[PDB]
RNA sequence: CGGAGAGGUA
DNA sequence: GGGTATTCGCCGTGTACCTCTCCTAGCCC
DNA sequence: GGGCTACCTCTCTGACGGCGAATACCC
């Protein structure tokens, strides 16, 4: 849900945005990229390697960094996924409950 | 005879690759042609190439900047894409 | 704050938990070692699915040269496929009581 | 392998050679993407040419568009114009090259001739702001001499107002009065009479299909732009005519500039603190430098513009433009509503017509007569001046014989 | 299913196809085009698509198009070889569409008085300047009878924008052809939507070659819609032309004057330079109940010479020349008695000679 | 109504 | 047939508090 | 400078406590 996922409404018109909402919108990219890719009729050699760029896409969304070399932000930070907000000393166990 | 493969980086960087591309060809002096695909747009930065497969090309594939490399089975070899599928992309590239 | 949304995906693919679990759910219910698996969701090798009357197993694993190579002798009930799909349909044909 | 050989080409032929080079079927495409088709096809040298528009890079508009955006514009790199120093308005033919992956213009490799002549000419050269000016020297008569019906409008028109090289008139004439003809007139009797002459003919926020009467009938360069466009275009097909007329002038040309839409280029200034009849302070600036930019260069070339003001149309806006223009330049053409109303052409307003320092473009002799024959029509009214005029210029074919029997 | 309707292509890539009996109103129950059968055809805003549709899915809301089976009352293979109307060159008016009827009726006075003051050609551009209360409703019907019976292969199109509803019916279940309407019922953005909708059809049809005559007795209103939501109108009005490779457009329009309104002055005085012909109607005349309440001396039309022969000329030029020093009810009544003597034009001109 | 890094206190 | 012997990353990082900094601009247009 | 949408370079932050474990070495 957005309100579990929010913005910070700062000061001016730039937005340090979520570590999640930025993976949901690589995902929508990679995902609208594939969609149209199969009504084009595309060669199988573009089809399985965007669907391995899919692949690659969703587990940054659910666990980053698990597989390889983890998705990171602007430069050099990593971005949070779904698991790191349960997993860990910062997770919603061991800091929230 | 040459074949056609897929240079592939990071999604998106279809533009500048091959203008460097081709200069590097042309230095280096086995090499066919490079197409571009749009429309008035797919394969969001995945060029395929008109080549011929040697171990000397694989290193000069890999030495323009900016890019990955090849994507297939392994990296020993790469995969070729196909033999009609070339014609059906020749074929949307025009119409 | 209090409901969802879903996405729907334009290929299937693959649980990450699941796939690395440490064990691998996926790997140890197959058969199939995990050294392998990360090739075929990764589109990196093929896996039979049905092969039917012909030389080839349940679920070996060949690579793109012996996938062409065994298409030219077998083409008509030979069927391998790459991919999240191959083993999603692999997961379908499996059985529990057997 | 030219862009301008490629558009005078029917689509009939640019679409049978594209199915031979084994392409997309051409018959659902337009023009402009065949040509485009054929020159990857077949670059897979190319040359171009066209008009340099500066925006610090440029394009190469074209003329058959009358300088229009087009997708075939030639890229300019801001690099070639430090190196070689270009402006708006220099003429650049060179090798060009399709646009690679991620581009979509022509781009420039090297420049083989500049406004029509060698780099080494074009480099050292005199700016137009420089050239000192001077008056009409050389003649420009308009008489055909063939004896034709329509040579009766030329030949009343040198006896008004003789037109020479760098002259900057007026024609004032009051709408329904037979502009179009008298335009047209004038433009067949210079490409007939001086065909080596740069004609070039503007008409700004006009009717299409005038548009296209303008373009096959006169024997020169077209660049007009109908009312369907904005007036920013207005203004930038302005600018890249008297950029273009500037740096031929530069090379020692005589350019010649029919301009038809003086007012209707007044509102476009004015469209893209207010005085009587709506007009902005700072809004006749622009027309002001366009209209004397005309001048007479002593080095070589020069520069005439023939403007038609728009009077008693209604607009209080057009009488202020009108009468500020009036005191700017050095000849007036009126025209008579009352004559055109009676069928008379031409109704040319023969008293209050006239050109200043007239003495330098007509002999000693030549003077005289005109100055006897003004003081013969100056009594009669403005109607039978022209009766008078008509049926006297109709007697015989040359104007020389029709002076000899007035003594 | 067969469906059919003009397009109306979206500014977001897609389109639907309105229907004709609601004036091109957006329905609940319009076809969805999508994009890529756009790009196949290469289709535009105007074009009549007639083909297979089917129902809704789970998600939608509107028919989707399958298969298109008639483009413009004509193959695809025809109209995908066409030539755009922005590149057709504009002519002055060629063929003579004499509105007289022939039948001696005496509702012809008003096109044989129409004849000899402004004769019509294919792609005219003109204005019927009236104040109101002068006569243009019976005019107008004068005029869409005389097309109709006259010209039966014109396409005639009566647009009506901005009107009351019950002159709406009585105008459609009068003249014989087509007839859009939108009433004062909606706001301005329909007002725009539909003049739209007719001139890119209208468009579309002199690429067919096909010759268009729109009436659009909405000039004045058109352009106060336009001011509440002049280079849009000006633009209508100027894509009246006859065009030299086929087809023809001819735009008569009706303007508003003495309106007690300085706004519509404005309009009448800008569009008067535009077009190349203005029928100025007199209100002494039409108070006078004399029909047609027409202004010969304010009549008028450039390049005549073209629709009318030589001695055709010379007889409006004698007769101009005597009307011009009577008054204006005195020349009405003059033209009244002289054409009220035969039934034909042809004997009027023997008699003045 | 943030994420990393540095320093300090018990 | 398996019971140990490499190996290459893989999860185990005391609590609380205070101060301060850093935060994307890339490409042909 | 930028508008929709591209554009960096690095895998086998490195230790230890060890731990079941993929691979591998004999018993």
């Amino acid at each position: 849900p957005p309100d579990l996922r929010p913005l910070v409404p700062l000061d001016g018109g730039r937005f340090a945005t979520s570590d999640l909402n930025d993976l949901y919108r690589r995902v929508i990219n990679r995902n609208n990229r594939l969609k149209r890719l199969l009504d084009l009729a595309a060669p199988d050699i573009i089809v399985r390697n965007e669907k391995r760029m899919l692949q690659e896409a969703v587990d940054a969304l659910l666990d980053n960094g698990r597989r390889g070399r983890a998705i990171t932000g602007s430069n050099k930070r990593p971005l949070k996924s779904l698991a790191d907000m349960i997993k860990g000393k910062q997770g919603r166990f061991r800091q929230n409950l | 005879k040459k074949r056609w493969y897929v240079v592939q980086a990071f999604s998106g960087f279809e533009g500048r690759v091959a203008t460097s591309l081709r200069e590097h060809i042309k230095l280096h002096n086995l090499f066919g042609e490079v197409m571009v695909p749009t429309e008035e747009k797919f394969f969001p930065g995945y060029v395929l190439v008109q080549m011929v497969m040697n171990d000397a090309s694989w290193h000069l594939v890999r030495s323009v900047p900016r890019v990955m490399g090849f994507i297939g089975g392994t990296s020993d070899r790469p995969a070729p894409i196909s033999d009609k599928e070339v014609d059906a992309i020749m074929n949307r590239l025009q119409q | 704050r209090e409901r969802m949304g879903h996405i729907e995906l334009a290929s299937p693919t693959a649980h990450i938990w699941f796939l690395k679990s440490l064990p691998s759910r996926i790997g140890l219910l197959l058969d199939m070692p995990l050294r392998d698996i990360e090739r075929v969701l990764y589109f990196e090798s093929y896996v039979v699915i049905e092969g039917g009357m012909t030389n080839l197993e349940r679920q070996q694993i060949l690579t793109e040269e012996q996938y062409l190579d065994a298409l030219e002798e077998f083409g008509d009930e030979f069927d391998a496929k790459m991919g999240a799909e191959a083993i999603q349909a692999l997961l379908k044909s499996m059985d529990l009581e057997q | 392998m030219n862009l301008t050989e490629l558009k005078n080409t029917p689509v009939s032929e640019l679409i049978t050679l594209g199915e031979n080079m084994g392409l997309e079927n051409l018959a659902r495409m337009r023009k402009q993407d065949i040509i485009f088709a054929i020159l990857k096809q077949h670059a897979k040298d190319i040359f171009g040419d066209g008009v340099l528009e500066i925006l610090g890079f440029g394009f190469l508009r074209s003329a058959d568009s009358s300088y229009l955006a087009g997708p075939d514009d030639i890229y300019v790199s801001p690099s070639q114009i430090r190196r070689f120093n270009l402006r708006t308005g220099d003429t650049i033919s060179g090798k060009i090259r399709p646009p690679k992956e991620g581009e979509r213009y022509f781009a420039l490799l090297k420049v083989n001739e500049v406004n029509f002549d060698k780099p080494e000419n074009a480099r050292n050269k005199i700016l137009f702001e420089n050239l000192t000016p001077l008056h009409a020297n050389s003649r420009l008569r308009m008489e055909r001499g063939n004896g034709s019906t329509e040579d009766l409008t030329a030949r009343v028109l040198d006896l008004a107002s003789p037109i020479g090289r760098g002259q900057r008139g007026l024609i004032v004439a009051p709408p329904k009065a037979g502009k179009t003809m008298l335009l047209q007139n004038i433009a067949q009797s210079i490409a007939y009479n001086h065909p080596d002459c740069v004609l070039m003919v503007l008409l700004i926020d006009e009717r299409p299909e005038e548009v296209t009467e303008m373009q096959r009938l006169v024997k020169g360069e077209v660049v007009a732009s109908t009312f369907d466009e904005p007036a920013s275009r207005h203004v930038q097909v302005a600018e890249m005519v008297i950029e273009k007329a500037k740096r031929l002038v530069e090379h020692k040309k005589d350019v010649i500039i029919l301009l038809d839409s003086i007012t209707r280029l007044a509102r476009a200034y004015n469209t893209v603190k207010v005085l009587t009849g709506g007009v902005d302070a700072n809004a006749l600036h622009r027309p002001k430098r366009f209209f004397g930019a005309a001048r007479n260069v002593e080095e070589g070339g020069s520069l005439t513009i023939i403007a038609t003001a728009l009077i008693d149309t209604g607009s209080k806006m057009d009488e202020v433009i009108y009468e500020e223009f009036k005191g700017t330049g050095n000849m007036e053409l009126h025209l008579s509503r009352k004559i055109a109303e009676k069928r008379v052409f031409p109704a040319i307003d023969y008293n209050r017509s006239g050109t200043r320092k007239e003495e330098l473009l007509t002999t000693q002799e030549e003077l005289q007569k005109m100055w006897i024959l003004r003081k013969i029509i100056h009594p009669m009214g403005e109607i039978d001046a022209m009766e008078f005029l008509i049926n006297k210029l109709a007697m015989t074919k040359t104007n020389d014989d029709f002076f000899e029997m007035m003594k």
